[PDB]
DNA sequence: GCTCTAGCAAAACGACTTGCACAACGA
DNA sequence: GTGCAAGTCGTTTTGCTAGAGCTACATGTTCACTGC
């Protein structure tokens, strides 16, 4: 033992460590000791100072271990005046000058910059066909052409390129801008004879660069889509495209051959849009091997979809612009778009291009500075302090597990399961582990998502009161998507004069609710025009149904990915009773948390239960995401790891893994310890199981066992409530009914909601007690059966703060051979070989937490399973990990073999009334109606518009 | 002034710099490292005089009026990836380091003479190397089974295995006919000493990574010593005014070669033992630095690697 | 050879002071140094201690 | 800022070099009208960074990416600190880092180890070095104009007497001293032009008079070009033509040669005898050296030595 | 717990003078004069082991109270080797203040009272006191590398025909007053041996600080070195000093004497001549003369002395 | 842009002044 | 009388802000004598 002390205290605290140090070395300096002693003499000493220690307590203790060596032993009181080594700084200053904010880690910023900007000088030159130019000047019959403008500006291109060319070539002859021979013309291959000429994107036609900016164009309106869906082809999918997937109609040919007629000639004629186009390819050449990076580049997720997003989001900003001229030359002949008020002429082509190429380029410029300049939660106390009652005690632990992981996930990736059960406050949870991951040092931006088929003004409510936020804090958005009827409707509208890309952002039968700072917007110079999504994107918090994120990856054609593309590219995403989806939807899923990890989200799955292949699935999948993001942002190369957690009501647990294998066998770990443990708590409900023979639903549709031991769709629900209501209660017992179905106004919803969360010896003290399969998301209960996840979490609502099951589902009572196939995942393919149903005593989520014809449980697994981890599964080879694993992405293929709340379909519910033909927690819909149009500050009929949707079939 | 601070013989300067997240700048005439600390930024000290070399990571930046002081004092500055991973990597390029010499301070001039003067045939290389790996087995030998720091650390190994593989391994260096059943050799060599190292060190079962990939700690520490390795190679072939292009083993897919060709002296003599030590411990990876900066030091890394350098230039005459 | 190094210097002294010991060695305190260095490194410190001593 | 038309070598100075979108940008008070922005980023590219300058990690690996040397230089590019080593292009090296390796150190060594072709290299030196002295002296008269008037017969009889003396003398011994003389009368002849008075070069810089310190001055910065000039060329400093064979950093030495007495000497009198201040002295050296592409022609004759000596 | 560190491991013994000791803040210093100014120095209680106050010094209760309760012997001494008192045929080497706050062991005092009172019992402890004394300085002249590097060159021939001379001398002595002859005789041998063996020419041996040579000034000096250590090491036994074996009969608190040249001989000799060859000051000759004494670990040396010839003598 | 120099102000630091307690809690 | 503690108050140390310059000082060779 030979020791050195040094001393960093303050004021008082100096004067105890002096008086303490002093007693054991003698002084060799204002702060420092140095003297030789035993190792208990030094442990003691240690103890002495640690008894009394201010925070500005502050002592490094080195040990010289020999000749030209030494250690740091231990540090006392506040470890930051030191480093790991026990130096101590020179100088220290508030001022900023490491000056970080000046540069950003978008490492391929510029790569998608330039391609946006090539396509934006090329994206609307099909619209200087004549075919285009007459139906611009045409304000009579409206046709629809015989090809998109799209696929004709493609073809343009391409012939510009010529077959062959190395993307050299064609960058240098537009560089060299002394070249304007027209002769190339010749060459363009016209779509218009008896033969079809082969796909621009086949092998020997286009160079990756070129088939890049090809795709970039064409992909500026729809997605394409084509018939094959093969695998064989799917790997190979850009080269495939044809025109057939391009909207191509059939018409006369000599409309066809006014597409291919350019009497005006093309833009090239034009001093900027040559000068422009010349140095956009000179700066491309410059980058420094860009060229080989072109064939990685084209298959590359995230380089498209992030430049698709800037190109519409200029390219439907400028559309929307008054027109001007200095832009170009004012005497252009041609024209871009008729304006829609006065149905003028408005722009010039050339002004067109040019201006969305400038637009884009501003964009370009702003993105990497939104994550800095959007508003975002800080400080929120809630989140923050501790909880007092041991109830919710297994909340702290979450928070300080997340906590303990901070840096990594910001590094990394996070990728967590709320596992929990019912009535443990999981949304408290949820989003202490969210503001948790938040960088505390500017504050947090996360999303609340759920399956709900549409959401109402009260569950928002409800999560603003469970997380103490206030209106200017969290957002909420109600109702749901709408459909492609009124898609087409409105492009047979507006294709007349062709700014399809004027299509809103949001559907306007959607209403979001937030009360912060709109002016302050970053995007307000392309958002303002639409505040609804600029809304969206302001809101620190927002809370919505999982439907208004997947036209993320689900837009096949408008604009519409553009607001949540944006929200899941700045905030993090949270998804709550994520398995309530049905079999044919979590496909989808899967395709949204792949990009939630393409675009550097984190998630946080939360549920009561969860199937391992299904958490498996949706692992590979982000782990997917994360590994193409970080060739794009962060340290370049460091490997790919995310950091996996774990939380519960008993423990709470993180650990990083690099592979599915890793995973499961640590989240299996986890299962195991979840159930054991359950198994020691006692149960709290208990299960049991009809004289109905009739094959008539009314008769045979025509409480006191209960009471004297203790005190699947929406229609035959209706007509037990009409035969209920027709019979009335038995002897001595007064019956007090109230329904809440899916088909009430989302007004009624929200008021009967109200009443429930607010009535469900003091008990009696309340007023309307003393005057007197949507639930999934009491003393007694009677439950139809439709699947376990029904059953365990109905049965959680039970004593929450017993349960006797129909033996079959009506369905199988009419003999219905699948007879789950709407509640279960029962289908002819994969059918119980019956439908008659030691868990009856403890009603725990074990069965189908774990993964062990005769077992509902069994086949539901194997059904997972096979869908989204299997590659030969039985039936059609459509898997899931095909979007990531090939180029699908590029088409609409996979959103169309597998598309999300799939089948029958509403219409929202001109004047129709031919059509129309005439308890406790009641309510009335006038009455509410004209409470809430004078809470909302709107006329009874427009209030009604935006509340009084109903998703009834047509 | 540029003399009275080159005195300190830089084999024995007892320092080696590796930072991240910090701007290299001068203060007060003393060259400083600053980094953010939130309530401020904080300024540390950078002792040129006791400094072999910088090597700066990720989120780094350097003045110029820095690279005045440290060319002054023969301090060579490098840039690389963070924290174990490639500067740069591409298809099938890597670029380790980025370095900047000193070109202010005039070198000897007869090491030089020597090198440049057999380095244009080729047998003559080939005989440079064959010294190069005899050093590398006799290291390997005296560290692994006479040190008692190692043993004691817990480094227990196999004294007959590692004795065979030895002297196996030296038998067909020399029958290696050409480079490519030298770097074979080199490949069997090197693996046969995970293996030992591992299942001394009750790791179980192991598997080198590539291009720094690796998942497990012993990998990542592996990736991460190698850098260490790298800098003091770089000082050393430095010292002696020898370029770094001049490579005689691993030339021909690297760049600066012959930094790499120093290297593998020290790489598994120490480091390799080290990397699984601290990977026993569960140490993190600011630990296994230190530790491995100390060990380098107690064992003298750098003297032993100038000393080979000079005998070989001096046994090619 | 290992060195402990302290200065009990003020004004315009200690500035200068520091400006030398720390090209020399990590700072360990408010005036404290501490470094392994060779003999005639300590000479030359010496040396350009007394240089400009005050 | 093209410090070097033959080699595409460029000096940047009160700039911060960073990336930013994945290009490299120059943070610079002229903003986007700097010229720094028509810098071409190419394997062909070498940079210079100068005075108040700094450039982060992700910079380097850009233009690692991109395959350009950098250095670090003192004010005006002459004190050249620290660069990047130069790769050496060989048939069993072979990376494909994409950097230029550049050929010349072999050309190099396959001479320097035979005397007779090293004497001739010496040769070729010196004959070099008189041409820029009667170029510099004689044929252009912006010295004259400063105020450099000086005989030309006698200096004219000096140099061609020195030059019929070069072709002559059997080896290295007998150049360093015929030299040796020029250089005496060439100090006389200066002085005299000056009206300085009498002259005499100490060296270790013990000399006290103007002139003394301002020929140290002007010959650290020409000995800072020289080292440029072999970095750009790879030449390692210890392969000296005509310094000895055991002097440390003797090619650089070898190299300066050939602008000592062209350019510095008659700019260190003048500055003396007009009283300027030593900052005003290193100004007018550099632009000296600058309007004289100094640098280019160490750089040519490097590459012609090499080249003859085959 | 300032007694925490163990009394043989502590690292430091202090003499002072011209300077009070006084409590200040807590911690116990010493303050000393230094022109217009007066300095405060500190003392590491917990770390020493003991005191030695001289010329011109004084001492204030309260630090006196904190020196007690970290266990440290205090001592007045004369200045520079001089006792602290001397008549003409009296002589106070050290007057000691031994802490009574703290409660040593016991078995070690009950053996030493049970053997104490006959004289055959004291003379062999006085034999087994010196048999150590000639183990050490055989073992310290011989085997120590560090003195023969200083430049400590000596005959081994002649110690090793001195040491077994007196060796044998020892054994069949009849009583101790022949006994203390005898090892008068020795340290002749040994002063003589040593001045032959460090080119100091002929030396006398002056008697209580007589001396003016250089010499018997430093080892004059080193004696109370070496009662501090010795006084120390018997109260960490809990001895009374007043048991002594021989020195008894003209000393106050003899032991502490018979004790130290356990030490004397040994460790002080060596370092006092040769610090007269390089006439180093006074205080390097105490500096060195310390730094020896904690390089051989004495004072443990003189512990486990101590505890040896408590358990020979028990039977 | 980077660093050095000069002038300022805030804070930390150590010595002085005064009023007063008078201590230290197993066997 | 000795020492503690609360309050004062003169330095002394650090960082902040403008404003201004923009360095870094020999280098002819070979070989015999001198330290660890």
């Amino acid at each position: 033992m030979n020791i050195l002390l040094v001393s960093q205290c303050e004021k008082r605290a100096l004067s105890e460590t002096r008086r303490i140090l002093d007693q054991f070395a003698e002084r060799r300096g204002e702060r420092t000791w140095q003297t030789p002693i035993t190792q208990a003499g030094l442990d003691t000493l240690r103890r002495l100072l640690k008894k009394s220690a201010r925070r500005n307590t502050a002592v490094a203790c080195h040990w010289i271990r020999g000749r030209d060596h030494s250690e740091l032993l231990w540090i006392v009181g506040d470890a930051s005046r030191f480093n790991a080594q026990g130096a101590v700084p020179t100088n220290r200053t508030c001022r900023d000058i490491l000056r970080k904010e000046d540069e950003n880690d978008w490492h391929s910023a510029e790569d998608i910059r330039l391609l946006t900007v090539m396509a934006a000088l090329f994206h609307d030159i099909g619209k200087a066909s004549q075919a285009f130019q007459a139906k611009l000047r045409n304000r009579g019959k409206p046709m629809a052409d015989a090809y998109r403008h799209e696929w004709v500006s493609l073809r343009l291109f391409e012939a510009f390129v010529g077959p062959g060319s190395s993307d050299e070539d064609w960058l240098r002859r537009l560089a060299d801008k002394r070249e304007t021979g027209d002769a190339w013309l010749s060459q363009l291959a016209r779509d218009d004879r008896q033969s079809a000429p082969p796909g621009p994107f086949q092998k020997s036609r286009l160079p990756p660069l070129a088939q890049a900016v090809g795709w970039l164009i064409v992909s500026h309106h729809r997605l394409p889509n084509g018939d094959h869906r093969g695998s064989a082809s799917l790997a190979r999918l850009p080269a495939p495209i044809q025109s057939q997937w391009c909207g191509a109609r059939d018409a006369d040919a000599k409309e066809k051959a006014a597409c291919w007629q350019f009497p005006h000639g093309l833009p090239f004629a034009s001093a900027h849009w040559r000068a422009r186009t010349a140095l956009c390819a000179q700066s491309m050449l410059e980058r420094p091997g860009l060229l080989a990076r072109g064939p990685a580049l084209l298959h590359d997720s995230y380089v498209m979809h992030v430049s698709r997003l800037i190109l519409m989001l200029a390219d439907h900003h400028y559309s929307s612009l008054p027109a001007d001229s200095r832009l170009g030359d004012p005497n252009f002949p041609l024209h871009a778009n008729t304006d829609r008020d006065s149905g003028k002429l408005k722009q010039r082509l050339d002004e067109h291009l040019l201006g969305v190429a400038l637009h884009s380029r501003k964009l370009a410029g702003t993105l990497p500075r939104l994550e800095r300049q959007l508003p975002r939660l800080a400080r929120h106390k809630g989140f923050t302090r501790r909880v007092e009652q041991p109830r919710f005690r297994w909340q702290d632990k979450a928070y300080d597990c997340a906590m303990a992981c901070r840096e990594q996930a910001m590094e990394h990736g996070f990728f967590g399961l709320n596992l929990a059960s019912t009535g443990c406050g999981k949304t408290l949870a949820n989003g202490r582990i969210l503001y948790a991951l938040a960088d505390p040092q500017r504050g947090a931006r996360f999303s609340i998502a759920l399956g709900l088929r549409s959401l109402t003004l009260q569950t928002g409510q409800a999560y603003r009161e469970r997380l103490g936020l206030g209106d200017d804090d969290l957002a909420i958005l109600v109702g749901g998507s709408a459909a492609r009827e009124l898609f087409e409707k409105q492009q047979e509208r507006l294709e007349r004069s062709g700014s399809e890309s004027a299509q809103e952002l949001l559907a306007e039968n959607s209403h979001v609710h937030f009360a912060g700072t709109l002016e302050d917007g970053p995007l307000r110079e392309w958002l303002g025009r639409n505040s609804a999504g600029n809304r969206l994107l302001q809101a620190p918090i927002l809370a919505c149904t999982i439907d208004h994120l997947m036209p993320a990856s689900e837009s096949l054609r408008g604009g519409h990915q553009i607001a949540p593309l944006l929200r899941l590219m700045t905030s993090d995403l949270v998804l709550d009773e994520v398995d309530d989806f049905d079999i044919d939807d979590l496909p989808a899923l899967s395709r949204l948390v792949h990009w939630a990890g393409l675009f550097g989200s984190r998630v946080l799955l939360s549920s009561a239960t969860l199937p391992p292949a299904l958490v498996q699935g949706l692992f590979e999948a982000y782990r997917s995401g994360r590994e193409i993001f970080q060739r794009h942002r962060g340290a370049p190369g460091r490997a790919t790891e995310i950091r996996c957690a774990w939380f519960d009501e008993f423990s709470s647990q993180s650990s990083a893994h690099g592979a599915v294998t890793s995973f499961s066998e640590a989240h299996a770990t986890f299962v195991a310890q979840r159930l054991a443990k359950l198994e020691q708590l006692p149960p709290r409900r208990q299960a049991q199981l009809v004289h109905a023979a009739g094959e008539a639903r009314p008769a045979l549709c025509r409480m006191a066992d209960l009471h004297r031991c203790h005190h699947a769709n929406i229609e035959p629900l209706i007509e037990l409530a009409q035969a209920i209501l027709a019979q009335g209660a038995p002897e001595g017992l007064h019956v007090h009914l109230c329904v809440y179905h899916s088909r009430h106004p989302l007004l009624v919803r929200s008021a009967i909601e109200r009443q429930l969360d607010e009535l469900l010896a003091a008990l009696f003290a309340r007023p309307t007690l003393a005057k007197a399969p949507v639930a999934e998301v009491y003393d007694w209960a009677i439950v139809e059966p439709s699947s376990m996840r029904s059953i365990i979490q109905l049965a959680g609502r039970i004593r929450r703060h017993n349960l006797y099951l129909l033996s079959r589902n009506i369905r199988s009572l009419e003999g219905q051979n699948p007879a789950f196939q709407r509640p279960g995942f029962e289908t002819p393919d994969f059918p119980l070989d019956s439908h008659d149903l030691a868990l009856l005593a403890r009603i725990d989520a074990s069965p189908r937490i774990v993964e062990p014809r005769s077992r509902l449980v069994d086949l539901e697994h194997r059904r997972l399973r096979a869908l989204m981890l299997a590659d030969d599964p039985p039936s059609s080879l459509l898997g899931v990990p095909l979007w990531w694993q090939t180029p699908a992405s590029l088409s609409g293929a996979l959103q169309t073999s597998q598309p999300f709340r799939a089948g029958a379909k509403e219409r929202c519910y001109s004047n129709q009334d031919n059509l129309l033909r005439n308890t406790w927690g009641t309510v009335n819909y006038r009455e509410e109606l004209v409470a809430m149009a004078g809470r909302e500050d709107l006329d009874l009929r427009q209030c009604a518009m935006r509340y009084g949707e109903v998703r009834l079939r047509e | 002034s540029p003399s009275e601070l080159k005195t300190i013989l830089h084999s024995k300067r007892a320092n080696l710099y590796y930072l991240q997240h910090c701007r290299v700048l001068v203060n007060g005439g003393r060259v400083e490292y600053v980094t953010d600390e939130g309530r401020h930024s904080h300024y540390w000290n950078i002792p040129i005089a006791n400094t072999t070399s910088l090597l700066l990571g990720t989120g780094t930046s350097i003045t110029q009026a820095a690279m005045r002081e440290l060319a002054r004092a023969g301090v060579l500055v490098g840039f690389c990836g963070g924290g174990g991973t490639p500067l740069f990597s591409a298809n099938e390029v890597d670029v380790e380091v980025s370095w900047l010499t000193p070109q202010s301070e005039y070198r000897p001039t007869e090491y030089l003479q020597r090198w440049v003067g057999f380095w244009f045939d080729e047998e003559k290389r080939l005989v440079a190397a064959r010294h190069f790996q005899r050093a590398r087995l006799e290291r390997i030998r005296h560290s692994w089974l006479e040190d008692r720091v190692l043993r004691d650390a817990g480094f227990a190994v196999d004294a007959t295995a590692l004795a065979v593989a030895v002297e196996d391994s030296a038998r067909a260096l020399e029958q290696a006919p050409n480079h490519e059943h030298l770097l074979t050799e080199e490949a069997r060599l090197s693996k046969r000493l995970f293996k030992l190292a591992a299942q001394a060190t009750r790791y179980g079962e192991f598997v080198r990574a590539k291009r720094g990939s690796g998942g497990d700690p012993a990998n990542r520490f592996l990736d991460h010593g190698n850098y260490l390795a790298y800098g003091l190679a770089a000082t050393a072939t430095w010292v002696l005014g020898i370029p770094h292009g001049l490579a005689v083993l691993h030339g021909k897919t690297r760049r600066g070669g012959l930094v790499f060709d120093v290297a593998d002296l020290i790489k598994d003599s120490l480091i390799l033992p080290q990397a699984f030590l601290s990977a026993m411990r569960g140490d993190e990876e600011q630990d296994f630095r230190q530790a491995c900066l100390d060990n380098l030091s107690r064992a003298q890394a750098l003297d032993f690697m100038i000393d080979t350098l000079k005998d070989v230039a001096q046994r090619s005459t």
